[PDB]
């Protein structure tokens, strides 16, 4: 079929609206989490702009298009993405009128540009260079956390969030690459969350009391087993022919104690003293007697370790992954400043913590392991992006859309065009800005009206960035509030909202292709 | 080629051709013809004549006899 | 079995329904069509060639519409969107009238007479270019890559193509074609930057060479293209039973090996250090070149070897006895297999072939190259259009409204029935500036009349409306330009299907 | 895994063997017609009348005085006895020489197929 | 079980000597060529059974028209014994196996 001209955009405008309504609170602590059945058929809860999109199976092309484009920004920030859907279709709701008044969507796409630039100009003029204080990091962390979860949940989790990034900036890494390791853990309540400067393995191998409490940890990560097999035929060697099986029966049990006593050597090679617990870590299993022959010597051998840990352990401890054991010095097997196998429930989760150059900080969350515990697994990594963004930009402003007004004010107050053609677009342009802070207030409390004419006159009074109190519905200084817009965060929505609106605002013929 | 008025019937046979070279007479008046469906090339032979080996001249003079 | 007025209207209905948003797609200001799929795949594109394939074709004329767009897409690839524009118009505007006024032909005849009028009017308003000045070209090429809307990398693709196209410029039919594109050979290289990409004499072969192909660096020594007649003879001068068995190995290889010797010793005289065997390549053949003390190269595309016949610029010979530098591998030759990125690349340089450099393209990635690569492929089409036609003609309404008044005056001076086709054709022109005004966001009938006033006085010489700025403009001053050729061609093509679909009164089985 | 290979390695050996034996037996009977052509050569060569030890029974040869060096058997049909000229034997032999020639050659491809195939079954077993 | 290959043996048995006949078939057409080109030059015996007998030419000729009856008779009869045994073999396969497994 064909939805011609005005009809094609009438589809575009609509598909934006109802979803924007969902996200008027998906955003802020006021933001209401949303759940998904038909997205899978699973019981699924999520709060965030882009992920909920992908989670749902979204038949409508607009939403289908959006999940991809908001991604690129949701890649960066994670919050303001739950914001981003509003301004876009709202701008459609702006301009469609003008083309319903009659006009070219051309000149309005045109018109948005210089407004986008003055915004981009204003984005510079607004963005407040701020410091790297963990405090300054906390409020940027928690505002995204506050957006995505409860402020309490934001608060209690914020610390570990703004902590690891300090050690990942200890690497002088401008972003967060490692220390991104999150661990959900068996618990009655998601209340428990811990910050492990080192890593956590989940296993003690199968053998307790190996000297599993380890202060001096020289980390052997060995992807090869001490358990090849205890029976006749080798681990990968299978035989249904009789004479070939009698061949492997003798040395299969041996090549274990080959690798076993290599460690028993390697223990004394590393240590010479059972005093320092030497940590063997296996990506695969390890024989009980292997553990036994190791454990009694004080060797703590771990089996069935995870490849990311193997990666992490190699990196965090200055560790090593090994396909052989033999004998090596303590440092040839990277060092963890502390290692403790920690049993919660049945599983003993090895705390390998403050590894030498603890390049990977495991953030451990002990919870019901529901999607509720998954529901808090996002805001953190989301907030991680935010502080990473805050790490990225020293320039960060008040949140709660204090910029919106100060944008919408100046950008509109002056004609950046001193034209109709661009100002027409500019008019629509900076108007769709204010959607967020007013509706937040309007969702919180006081209507769009008062808060705006508050915050506008306030900004008009101020030039300070004054922004909504999301628990009141009238503005405050969001610099003082703590809800803080990273220039890295806030900038990209200006890119997206414009650049997406550009081509989608210009369509007339639409048809099934193929 | 040339001009359009200059298009003329020719007394003879029109030939899209490879006209020879190498000291070929470019015109021969009153000549019998060999019209070859064939392609002469050479008939690849190392030995057809003068099998004798005397100079390195001669070994290739053997295959010269194609 | 469908026919007649209904088809004649359906032809329009088929053809015309296409161009609607497709004309908005014209110009950098463009309205992408959304193509959803029955699958649900969404497509935003201003380019018909993509739009044409993806859409359900409701009518065989649309099937025919595809043809001439593919034609121009094959013909040049520039203005493919524009070829289906005025084809419907001619039909769309007049057709129903003049077949109700009863004739296919009077319009059909008035297709040509309107056609050359533009061509005649073009060559006046199309004004020559400096190909001597690469920038006199480049500015159009820059105008062309900003038509492709990449001025970032492709402004270099401009030069690289241009520099190449000026070099791949040559050909002789005795009428001496200006460019030759089938000479032009790009490369696709990861590693290096496209700014470090260049063009060198002859055809660079990366096509068969991503790795060792002909040694590495063969400096003077030749590469040997083989169109022989090298097939190792089972007997001496005769072919005998194939080799199934030991005796056949002994007896026949006796007769085989000496023939490749009889052959590739005639190769060793032309001074190759490398011999690339396209024909006669077989287990014995290349085996004897290492015995002929020359590198042998196996089972290769003659496309290269023809490119290579433009690289070292030689011919290729089937002569078994006569194999030489002039026969194959002319010039001193430069055979250089360089690893640019991770891939070993034969560069055949020291071209003996007129001008004739071909394109090194090395991007930091394949992809960073590709953005240059396509517009460089576009610029060569552009450059050659400047080369084929060295008259730059002002783009848009300047070239547009100009011809119209001629056509009208033509029609008026003819004052027959065919006046109406010209009156249709002259008005058929005005769509694109209107479309550009449609595209720009201004009021066209004003700007149209305004552009008429631009012709009423100026004759719209350099004056169209400029769809970007949406204003009456000096295309000379703007530097808005284009070759007459693609202007002519795309237009001359747009005439053709309107001739077709008007000719065709019966759609049957 | 290897259990498939171990059965696959052992099987593909015997068809090499079964075929290795066959063609090896197809040369001999092919060669006797060569030799039956050859035995006829010295036959004509000496003369009619020579004492010929000719196979008699187990452990014996019967000597006999030759007659008509032109006498030759050709066994065709099933067992049927066709006595032929010294010339007719050589070509009838050569037919059955050529007859087993192909019969030899049919075996080798199927002989060798089960080795390199078996050879591929050895590697992934050990490797 | 025993009933499987009892039938396939005599299948394979009369299969091959039948195919031996195919070589002899060409020969039985060639023996019609060889003896017919024998006018009594070389002494023609039938080789028919273990007694090797002084024979005549029509005895040589009529025999090989009768020796083709080897290739005629033995080949044909087996195509019975082929499927005569094959089907009863195929029959007995699934019956006794499913039992001993069940």
């Amino acid at each position: 079929e064909v939805a011609r001209a005005q009809a094609a955009l009438a589809v575009n405008i609509s598909a934006a609206r109802g979803l924007q309504d969902v996200l008027r609170t998906n955003l802020g602590p006021k933001g209401t989490m949303k759940m998904l059945v038909s997205g899978a058929g699973d019981i699924k809860l999520t709060k965030d702009g882009n992920v909920l999109l992908h989670e749902m199976q979204i038949q409508h092309p607009t939403a289908s298009l959006i999940a991809k484009v908001a991604t690129a920004q949701d890649d960066i920030t994670g919050d303001g993405t739950t914001s981003n859907v509003l301004i876009i279709g709202e701008l459609l709701k702006q301009a469609d009128l003008y083309i319903s008044e009659g006009l070219h969507p051309r000149i309005i796409t045109e018109g948005f540009e210089a407004a986008k630039e003055k915004a981009l100009q204003f984005l510079e003029e607004v963005k407040v260079s701020r410091e790297m204080d963990r405090e300054t990091l906390i409020d940027v962390a928690r505002t995204s956390l506050r957006t995505k979860v409860h402020a309490e949940l934001a608060d209690v989790l914020t610390e570990a969030v703004v902590d690891s990034i300090l050690a990942i900036k200890k690497q002088d890494e401008p972003i967060d690459l490692f220390m991104i390791e999150i661990m959900e853990m068996k618990h009655k309540s998601e209340t428990d969350t811990s910050l492990i400067r080192g890593l956590v393995l989940d296993h003690g191998a199968r053998h307790p009391d190996m000297k599993k409490r380890v202060e001096d940890a020289y980390i052997l990560t060995c992807n090869v087993s001490l358990e090849y097999e205890k029976t006749e035929v080798n681990s990968g060697f299978f035989y249904k022919s009789a004479e070939e099986r009698e061949k492997l029966v003798k040395a299969e049990r041996k090549f274990i104690e080959d690798r076993v006593k290599k460690i028993i050597e390697l223990k004394r090679k590393v240590c010479g003293d059972s005093d320092k617990g030497f940590v063997v870590i296996n990506q695969k299993g390890i024989d009980p007697f292997s553990l036994d022959a190791l454990s009694k010597e004080g060797i703590v051998a771990l089996r069935r370790a995870k490849r990311r840990n193997m990666e992490r352990l190699t990196l965090a401890c200055g560790g090593v992954a090994l396909n052989s054991f033999d004998d090596l010095s303590p440092d040839c097997l990277g060092h963890a400043g502390l290692v403790y196998e920690y049993t919660l429930g049945e599983e003993k989760f090895t705390f390998i913590e403050k590894c030498n150059n603890p390049r990977s900080v495991t953030l451990l969350i002990k919870g019901p392991n529901k999607h509720t515990l998954t529901q808090i697994k996002d805001a953190v990594r989301d907030g991680l992006r935010a502080v990473k963004n805050a790490i990225d930009d020293g320039c960060v402003v008040p949140g709660a859309g204090a910029v919106e007004v100060a944008m919408a004010e100046a950008l509109i107050k002056h004609k950046p065009s001193v034209k109709g053609r661009a100002q027409l677009g500019v008019q629509a342009f900076a108007d769709a800005l204010l959607i967020i802070p007013k509706v937040l207030a309007q969702n919180s409390g006081f209507d769009l009206q008062e808060t705006l004419v508050k915050i506008q006159a306030e900004h008009s009074e101020s030039g300070q960035l004054v922004g909504v109190d999301l628990n009141t519905g009238e503005p405050m200084v969001a610099a003082e509030v703590g809800v803080w817009d990273n220039y890295c965060v806030k900038k990209q929505l200006l890119h997206s909202c414009t650049v997406i609106a550009t081509n989608i605002l210009l369509v007339d013929e639409i048809m099934r292709a193929g | 080629g040339r001009s359009q008025m200059e298009s003329m019937l020719i007394s003879g046979y029109a030939l899209n051709c490879v006209v020879g070279s190498q000291g070929m007479p470019k015109r021969i008046v009153n000549a019998k013809i060999a019209c070859l469906d064939f392609s002469l090339q050479k008939t690849k032979m190392k030995l057809g004549v003068q099998v004798v080996i005397t100079d390195p001249e001669k070994l290739d003079q053997i295959r010269q006899r194609e | 079995r469908e026919s007649g007025r209904k088809v004649q209207s359906g032809n329009i209905n088929a053809a015309k329904t296409i161009a609607d948003i497709i004309r908005t797609c014209l110009g950098p200001k463009s309205m992408m069509k959304m193509l959803l799929d029955p699958m649900g795949g969404i497509v935003m594109t201003n380019d018909g060639n993509a739009i044409l394939r993806e859409i359900q074709v409701q009518h065989p004329a649309a099937k025919s519409m595809i043809e001439i767009s593919r034609t121009q897409d094959e013909e040049v690839g520039d203005g493919t969107t524009s070829v289906i524009i005025l084809a419907g118009e001619m039909l769309s505007v007049a057709e129903h009238f003049l077949e109700q006024q009863m004739h296919p032909t009077v319009v059909i005849s008035a297709y040509r007479k309107a056609l050359d009028d533009m061509i005649s009017t073009l060559k006046k308003i199309s004004i020559p270019v400096d190909i001597s000045d690469s920038d006199m070209m480049l500015n159009i090429i820059n105008s062309s890559i900003t038509t492709k809307a990449i001025s970032r990398w492709s402004s270099l693709a401009c030069n690289i193509a241009l520099d190449a196209v000026k070099m791949v410029q040559f050909e002789e039919n005795g009428r001496k074609e200006i460019d030759i594109k089938k000479y032009a050979r790009v490369e696709k290289i990861p590693g290096g930057i496209i700014e470090d990409s260049c063009v060198l004499r002859g055809v660079m072969i990366n096509k068969d060479v991503t790795h060792p192909r002909m040694r590495r660096y063969i400096k003077n020594p030749r590469i040997v293209l083989l169109d022989s007649s090298l097939e190792y003879k089972k007997g001496e001068s005769q072919t005998d039973i194939e080799i199934t068995r030991e005796e056949d190995f002994t007896r026949i290889l006796q007769m085989e090996e000496e023939y490749i010797q009889q052959l590739c010793e005639d190769i060793i005289q032309l001074k190759p250090d490398v011999v690339i065997t396209e024909k006669g390549i077989s287990d014995l053949a290349q085996h004897y070149l290492m015995r002929a003390n020359i590198t042998a190269i196996r089972r290769v595309r003659k496309t290269d070897n023809n490119r290579i016949a433009r690289a070292c610029g030689a011919r290729i010979v089937s002569r078994p006895e006569e194999l030489r530098e002039d026969d194959v591998g002319t010039g001193a030759g430069l055979l250089e297999i360089k690893k640019i990125g991770d891939e070993y690349f034969t560069f055949i340089t020291d071209c003996k072939d007129p001008k004739a450099c071909t394109i090194l393209l090395r991007g930091a990635s394949k992809e960073i190259l590709s953005e240059v690569e396509r517009n460089l492929q576009d610029a060569m089409q552009v450059c050659r259009n400047v080369l084929l036609d060295p008259q730059l003609v002002p783009g848009g309404g300047a070239s547009e409204m100009a011809v119209a008044h001629a056509l009208t005056e033509k029609s008026k001076a003819m004052t027959g029935v065919e006046q109406w086709p010209y009156r249709a054709v002259a008005q058929a022109l005005e769509v694109i500036p209107r479309t550009l005004i449609q595209n720009c966001g201004a009021s066209t009938i004003r700007l149209l009349t305004s552009l008429r006033a631009k012709h009423t006085q100026e004759n719209c010489e350099t004056w169209g409306v400029n769809g970007e700025t949406g204003t009456l403009v000096d295309m000379k001053e703007l530097g808005i330009w284009e070759p007459l050729a693609v202007k002519l061609q795309t237009y001359k093509t747009a005439v053709e299907t309107a001739v077709l679909l008007l000719r065709i009164d019966d759609i049957v089985s | 895994n290897l259990p498939q290979l171990e059965m696959l390695k052992n099987q593909l050996d015997q068809e090499v063997e079964f075929l290795s034996t066959s063609i090896a037996q197809l040369k001999v009977v092919q060669t006797k017609y060569v030799e039956a052509k050859d035995c006829l050569n010295v036959l004509n060569k000496s003369n009619e009348g020579k004492e010929l030890l000719v196979p008699l029974t187990s452990s014996m040869y019967v000597p006999g005085k030759l007659h008509d060096v032109e006498h030759v058997l050709i066994d065709v049909g099933t067992g049927y006895y066709v006595e032929k000229t010294a010339e007719d034997a050589k070509d009838f032999f050569k037919r059955k020489i050529d007859f087993l020639t192909k019969q030899m050659e049919k075996i080798q491809p199927a002989l060798q197929e089960k080795h390199a195939m078996k050879q591929a079954v050895m590697e992934m077993m050990s490797q | 079980v025993e009933k499987y290959q009892q039938l396939q043996k005599d299948l394979s048995k009369s299969m091959s000597g039948r195919q031996k006949l195919e070589a002899q078939l060409t020969e039985n057409n060639i023996v019609k060529e060889e003896l017919a080109l024998l006018d009594g030059s070389n002494v023609v015996f039938k080789l028919l059974g273990p007694v090797l007998v002084k024979q005549e030419l029509g005895e040589a000729r009529a025999t090989v028209g009768k020796r083709l009856d080897y290739i005629t008779a033995e080949i044909k009869r087996y195509e019975s014994q082929l499927r005569d045994l094959e089907r009863q073999s195929e029959q007995q396969r699934e019956t006794l196996a499913q039992l001993q497994q069940e």
